[PDB]
This record gives structure tokens, sequence and C-alpha cells, in this order.
């Protein structure tokens, strides 16, 4: 039952501070030291350092000295990671892991991780654009698109016909366009089904209370 | 209840950046291996020290041990950070590991660890454990080390299988050394006034030395410690408290396996002692 | 600092095949190496520590090996359950460093991308901007190059790309490429081209549309 | 803690003058293992003194053997001097024999 539970996702602006927590249970807190690992969006694991849960003595990996500080409250078996003056390069998921010192630092137990998002942008609702095929078309099947542009923060949920159309869908990972997010999705059906049956793109952005439908229509003159 | 194979390790830790480790290996009371801190490889002290193991098999062991030595140092240096009293340098770790060989297939292995000259930890069965009496603070280090299953698994294989298998090799390979018979030579000499009977050059250890007046064994014969000679033979002295005039009629008698039933009988005189 | 460099960032294997991932340390780490499996969305899972010792949870098809600087993780026969990223890590001295990770993907017969191009919607145009979207769907292998052409000239500024992970069902990859312009810059030109070079064809797959045509 | 060394000087063979012999200095019962041992002839130290590898017996205390090849004469005295962390002053033990 050795278990590590971390604080929820954090959304912060450049320069601000963040304080992540990590409650341990199922073992004597003072036995194993607490390690911190950083993982930026699709980047692989970097060791931030560790703190001795008996003495309180921290050790920081060189790349994290200054701006990163480990503290703990032995009282309530909780470790803390504090990042000051947040920078874009800090935007990552931070995982806590308990292990004995450094020479026995293989990490069998991991916290679920805490995603810290660093961005100056304020909440913005997406624009949804129906993407219809080029004007005037042979081929057994046909491909329709949907463009979600300029929203913050993540995520949005895109469905087709309220979820009634999930086969032949590709919803792509969002990408940062300037300061905001842009995501696109493509659905493919047979020629006989469109525009015989109406296909509507559904986009929801919970952070701004936005629920928007767009019916895809063929093009004019 | 015969030959005991001992690997003796001496590690000294002065600063947190100075340490050395030296080892000697014994089969009974004959030195088979030496491994000083200076040397990257283990030394043979006897022509037959490689036992029955092939050069490749031996290479595998040497390598196994070289990894162990470096690893041991670093483990101890780190573990000192969580000891009591806090970082109590200097630190003297001693290890005594091997197996006692018996008739047939029977053998029992051992691994004993002494900290600051006191027996504290042994390897027992599948894990390290602190012995009764051992200081309270050792609990965390041993728990930490017991997480290293790889080590446990290796040590188990070494103790259960490797040791007895290797030593049988040695006992066969060095049979003509281990079974040598070396004859004792005796001489006499002088805050208690006493006569000293010196008995030197014998092998193996079992020896019988007694002061005697004729048939009568002198019960006041004090047997000394067994002292080693440079050439792997033994030295021992039996003393007897005597006042001036009690010397005449005394003799030193020596029974030893090498003599073939013909005991040394050495009679006393005016420094002119005789057979 | 001890560097931990894993040979490959990723390679494809036929389901069922023997896989071997090599991790090379910049200096002798005498067996103090751990292997981790991580899947997108999950936490790292420890497989092997001490070079060879498996965690009691881990299936026996996983296997750790090596000595000195060179260490290997091995899977006797890869299952679908095993497509993930694998990290090596030393714990010989501070600082602890992880390898860059080796992502295991699945091998598959080659498949050319289905390319579709999309001119800007009425809504976006009337709002000021104009995005030309190109989908490159269901292709293998993942290696693809997309090039934009406006009136036969290459265009580099303005494009944003997004890639999907290997499809859990059909083992294909997909890509979307978006060229974003102002309404004015867009109405300046005639033809917009989405051009894809891919293993499956010695000459690029070309999709165009003319702005003045229907 | 520390344990003070016990020095023992003895010859390999019956000591007769003019016959080659080996003198042994056997130091035991000390801790820690760092020790200085030299063998002396008439107060000046003997240059060629051979030293066994340090070892320890069951009680965990250290021991070491020093030995030197010598031919005893009637006018030569030999001793073994030891310096150790446990003793404030170096201990010298003389070879004693009937004369
Ligand atoms: C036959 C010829 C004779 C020559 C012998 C010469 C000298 C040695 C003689 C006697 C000493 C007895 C040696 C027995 C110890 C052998 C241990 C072998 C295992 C080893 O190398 N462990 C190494 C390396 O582990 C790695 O490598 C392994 C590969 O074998 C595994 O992959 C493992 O998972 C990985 O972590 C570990 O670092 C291990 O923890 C070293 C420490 C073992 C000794 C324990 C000491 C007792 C505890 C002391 C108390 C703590 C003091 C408080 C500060
Ligand atoms: C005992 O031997 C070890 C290994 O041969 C020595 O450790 C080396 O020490 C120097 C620092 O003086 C380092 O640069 C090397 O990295 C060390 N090598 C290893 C493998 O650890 C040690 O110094 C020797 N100790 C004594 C007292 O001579
Ligand atoms: C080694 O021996 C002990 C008994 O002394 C036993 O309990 C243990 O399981 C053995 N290990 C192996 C690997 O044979």
């Amino acid at each position: 039952q050795i278990q590590l539970v971390q604080s929820g996702p954090e959304l912060k602006k450049p320069g601000e501070t963040v304080r992540i927590s990590c409650k341990a249970s199922g073992y004597s807190f003072t036995n194993y030291g607490m390690h911190w690992v950083k993982q930026a969006p699709g980047k692989g694991l970097k060791w931030v350092g560790w703190i001795n849960t008996y003495t309180g003595e921290p050790t920081y990996a060189d790349d994290f000295k200054g701006r990163f500080a480990f503290s703990l409250e032995t009282s309530a078996s909780t470790a803390y990671l504090e990042i000051n003056n947040l920078k874009n390069e800090d935007m990552a998921t931070y995982l806590c892991a308990s292990a004995a010192g450094i020479r026995w630092a293989w990490f069998a137990w991991w916290g679920q991780g805490t995603l810290v998002t660093v961005s100056a942008a304020k909440t913005t609702a997406p624009s949804v654009y129906p993407l219809a095929p080029v004007c005037g078309t042979t081929g057994s099947s046909v491909t329709l698109g949907c463009l979600v542009k300029g929203y913050f923060p993540e995520p949005v949920t895109l469905t087709w016909n309220s979820g009634s159309l999930s086969s032949g869908v590709h919803t792509f990972p969002a990408v940062l366009q300037s300061d905001l997010y842009t995501l696109s999705s493509s659905v493919t059906v047979t020629s006989s089904t469109w525009p015989s049956q109406s296909i509507t793109c559904n986009v929801a952005h919970p952070a701004s209370s936005t629920k928007v439908d767009k019916k895809i229509e063929p093009r004019g003159p | 209840k015969n030959y005991t194979f001992r690997c003796l390790q001496m590690s000294s830790f002065a600063n947190r950046s100075w340490s050395r480790t030296d080892s000697v290996v014994w089969l009974g009371d004959l030195q088979t291996h030496r491994w000083s801190n200076d040397s990257a490889t283990i030394s043979f002290t006897k022509p037959w020290s490689q036992g029955k193991l092939s050069n490749q098999q031996w290479e595998k062991l040497q390598h196994m041990f070289q990894v162990y030595r470096v690893s041991f140092t670093r483990d101890i240096q780190e573990l000192v950070k969580m000891m009591s009293p806090k970082e109590d340098y200097p630190i003297e770790i001693q290890l005594s590991a091997g197996c006692e060989m018996y008739p047939g297939n029977a053998s029992e292995s051992f691994l004993h660890v002494a900290f600051q000259g006191k027996y504290v930890v042994r390897f027992w069965g599948t894990s390290w454990q602190t012995v009764p009496g051992a200081p309270s603070w050792l609990d965390l280090p041993i728990k930490v080390l017991n997480a290293d299953q790889g080590t446990s698994a290796t040590v188990q294989m070494l103790l259960n299988d490797t040791c007895p298998l290797f030593v049988r090799g040695l006992l066969e390979a060095g049979k003509s050394d281990l079974e040598k018979q070396e004859k004792p030579v005796a001489w006499l000499s002088s805050g208690h006034r006493q006569l000293v009977c010196h008995v030197s050059g014998f092998y193996p250890k079992p020896v019988w030395v007694m002061w005697m007046r004729g048939d009568q064994e002198q019960q006041g014969t004090h047997r000394g410690d067994f002292l080693p000679n440079a050439d792997e033979t033994w030295y021992l002295q039996a003393t007897l408290d005597v006042e001036a005039g009690e010397e005449a009629g005394l003799a030193c008698r020596v029974k030893h396996s090498s003599l073939g039933g013909q005991d040394i009988i050495l009679y006393w005189h005016h420094h002119h002692h005789h057979h | 600092d001890i560097q931990m460099t894993q040979s490959s960032s990723s390679f494809s294997v036929s389901l069922g095949d023997r896989a071997t991932i090599t991790c090379k340390a910049s200096e002798d780490i005498y067996n103090r190496i751990a292997w981790y499996q991580q899947k997108p969305g999950n936490v790292p899972r420890l497989l092997i520590s001490g070079a060879t010792s498996l965690e009691t949870g881990v299936p026996s098809r996983f296997s750790g090996s090596g000595s000195g600087k060179d260490y290997t993780l091995s899977i006797t026969s890869l299952q679908t359950e095993d497509v993930a990223t694998y990290y090596c890590q030393h714990y010989w001295s501070s600082p602890l460093t992880f390898g860059a990770g080796t992502k295991l993907e699945l091998k598959r017969a080659d498949a050319a991308p289905t390319v579709s191009i999309f001119p800007p919607s009425s809504e976006q145009l009337t709002s000021g901007g104009a995005s030309v979207v190109c989908f490159l769907n269901n292709f293998y292998p993942k290696d693809i190059n997309v090039k934009w052409k406006i009136d036969g000239s290459e265009r580099q500024n303005g494009v944003l790309n997004s890639w999907t992970d290997q499809d859990s069902k059909d083992s294909t990859y997909s890509m979307s490429s978006t060229l974003t312009l102002t309404k004015d810059e867009y109405e300046r030109h005639n033809s917009y081209t989405c051009e894809a070079t891919h293993k499956t064809s010695t000459s690029p797959i070309v999709k165009s549309f003319n702005r003045n045509e229907c | 803690i520390q344990k003070t060394p016990q020095i023992q000087v003895y010859s390999r063979h019956p000591p007769e003058n003019g016959k080659p012999n080996i003198l042994n200095c056997y130091v035991t019962q000390f801790h820690p293992p760092h020790i200085e041992i030299q063998m002396l002839k008439n107060g000046k130290k003997i240059p060629k003194v051979e030293m066994s590898d340090m070892s320890f017996s069951k009680d965990w205390s250290f021991y070491i053997l020093a030995h030197t090849e010598f031919t005893p004469t009637e006018t030569d005295t030999y001793a073994c001097r030891v310096k150790h962390a446990s003793m404030a002053e170096p201990k010298t033990v003389y070879w004693d024999r009937d004369m």
C-alpha cells in the first residue's frame, strides 16, 4: 500500500510561484528520501534533486539550483517542491518518487505527477471553422475537416454528430499558435453518406463555457 | 570439523575522501590469497591458489570482486551520512567470510561484519541482519541494503554454491602442502623465576609440550600462545616456575605428529642442556 | 556528471519479435542501472534495477543485462502491451541522470498517406484570417515530409504541423499541416499546393486547389 | 575504541652464535590496523625487515609478523619497536636469551 498522492494541476503566469505537494502513506516517511523528477511535454525524465526526509538536507541537480526548493512537513508525511520566478522552460509535469539516498535511488514508487502550465495568456474561446472539400470530385470516399483556432487553456473536446461518428476520425494534438492553441480534426466517410447525411462538428471549451456546433456544407461560387 | 576457508577484509575510512581496503585469504592456517588496495587484481600466495577453476572461471570471480570493492567503498561512505554518532570517523569495517569444510559433502558458510572492531551484522539465509547487541542505528542501512536484491542473490550463490565448490578445488590442489609434516626443534632457557622450553618449526598445530621430572609430568607447565614463523610453521613455549636448585632433573618433552612416535626429550644443565 | 545515452530514440518492431534496447553510460556505473517503462498519460513504471533484478510485478519476457558502461534491456517476444517508451537511469552518483528514452513502435506494411487539402472557410475569411489546412492520413512509416507551394513557389513561414501517435488499431500515423495567412495575403495568390514526399512513392503526392475555380 | 599492541620477539631456530637464524617480531591485539614496526640491531634499525600481510583473528583484533635474517653474535642486541595510536610513547621489546 506504499502510495504517493500529489497536488492538482497548476496554471501559472511567467514570474509567479508554484508550490507542489506530495503526501506519502504506507511506509515510515523518515525511511526513504524524496526525489523530484521533471518531464516537459514529450521530453523525457530529468532529475531535479532529492531531499533527506530525516535531516531535511536537500540536494539539487545543477540545472535546478536557485528557483527550485524542496521543503517538507514530517508531521503530515508531505513533501513540497516550490518553483519561484516561473519561466516557459518550466512548463512540465513534476513527479515525486521515494527512494533511499542516491546510491539506492531506483524509483519503484511514483506520484501521479503535477502538471504546471506556464502562460501569460488569458482565457479565450476558440473559433470553430467547418472545412469542406475543394469546390467541385471523384473518389469512393470523402474527407471533411474541422478547425479549432485561438483558445486558452487546454483542453477542448471535439466530437462528430455528438459522438455518433467516431470511425475514420483523426483529432490532432493541439499546437501553440502565437500564445493560443490550434487543433484540427478530420473525418472520412463514403461518398454516398455526405452530403446525404449532415455531419456537424462539435467543439466544447469548458474553461469559457463554450459549446459550439458547425454543420459542414459544400462550397458556393 | 576440519579446514576453514577465510576471506578477511580490512577497510579503513578516515576522511569522507580517504579510504583503503586490503584482504587476505586463508585455508586453515595457510595464506592462499592477497589483495592489497594498491593492486587492481588478486594475488596468488601459493602455486595452487587458483584451485580447480579455469582461467576464465577465475577471471569471472576476480571481476565479480573488483566490482564489489569499488561498490563497497561508495556504499559505506554514503551510509555513514545516516549513522550514529553522526559521521563518526575514523571508521573500521572488517569482513570475515568463507565456509567451514567437513567430511563428505557437508559445509557451512558464513559472512560476518564487524564495525569499529565489534561484530554487528551477518548475512543469514537470504538477507543481511543485525546481531543481538548491535547498535540501534544500523537498522536503516541494513533495510536499505536488503532492498538490493541483486546483491542478496549474488551473496546467496557465493555462500551456498561458490564457496564450497571452490574450496574443494583448493583442498585437492594444495593437498601436498596442507598435509605437510614439519618437525619441531626444541631448546631451553630462563616477575617469577622460571625455565622456558622453546619449541619451533612444527606443522601442523596439534602439539604436546610438558615439563617433566622423569615419569612425572610437572603440572605447573604453562603453555604459551601459538606464534607463527615466517615459513608457515609454528612456535610455542612452555614455561615452568622454578627456584635455584629445582632445575636439575627436569626435562622438556615434545610429542608431535611429525616425530613418528619418537618424542623430543630435552634435559637441563649449566646452560649445557642435552638430549 | 554521468551521461546516459540510449542508442535509438525510437524503432519499429514486428509484433512477437525479440527487442533489445542499449543504454551506454559515459563512465563505469557498476550495475547501478534502472529501466523504466512509460506510456503516454501514465507514470513511469520501474521494470529492472541493479542491471538484472526484475520487479515482482514485471513479466519474465523482460530481461536486464550488461556490465561496466554498456547495458541492455531485452524483450524475448514483444506484445502490444509493450509499446511504450523505455528509459534507462543510473544511480551511481549525484546527479542522477536518465536516458533520452527509446520509444517502441509496431512494424507494418507500407501505406501511402491519403492527402486532402482545404481552402479557408467563409467564416474565417469574413473574420480577417485565412487558414489552408492539409491532412495527411493513415500512412506508414511515420517518416514524412510536407512542403507548401503558393503559385509554384515554396512557402516556409506560416506553417504549423501536428502529428498523431501510432494508431492503436491499424498501426498507421497521421499528420495535419496548416498554412495560416491574412485574408488579404490569401486573396493575393492563385493556387495553393500541399506536397508530400514519402517512402511509398519516388515522386511527391500533390494536392492543389485554385482560388478562382469551381 | 582502541586496543594497545602486544609485542613478541623470538627466534626461528635455537640461537647459537655464528649460525644463521631468523628473528621474529609478532605484534598482536591492536586496533585500528595502522601501525609502525621496526626491528633494531644495537639501537640502529635493521634495513631489510620483511613484513607479513596484515590479518586478524576470530576476536577481530589485528596481527602482523615482522622478520629478519640474522646471524647472532655475543655482542649483538636485537629489539622490536612499535608505534601505535593507542600508546603515547613507542614500546620497545628486546630479544632475550641465555648468555
Ligand atoms: C575466492 C578468492 C578470495 C578473494 C576475496 C577477496 C576479498 C573479499 C573478501 C571478503 C569479503 C566478502 C565479500 C562478499 C561480498 C560480495 C558482494 C557481491 C555483490 C556486490 O558486488 N554488491 C554491490 C554491487 O551491487 C550491484 O552489482 C551486483 C552485481 O553482482 C548486482 O547487479 C546488484 O543488484 C547491484 O546493485 C553492492 O554495492 C553491495 O551493497 C556492496 C556491499 C556489500 C557488503 C555489505 C556490508 C555490510 C553492511 C555494513 C554496515 C553498514 C555500515 C554503516 C555505515
Ligand atoms: C585505494 O585504492 C582505490 C582504488 O584503487 C583508490 O581510489 C582512487 O582514489 C583517487 C583519489 O585519490 C581517485 O582519483 C580515484 O577515482 C580512485 N579510484 C577508484 C577506483 O575509486 C584509493 O585512493 C586508494 N586508497 C589509498 C589510501 O591509497
Ligand atoms: C542459501 O542458503 C540458505 C540456508 O542457509 C537458504 O535459506 C537460501 O534460500 C539459499 N539460497 C539459495 C539461492 O540457494
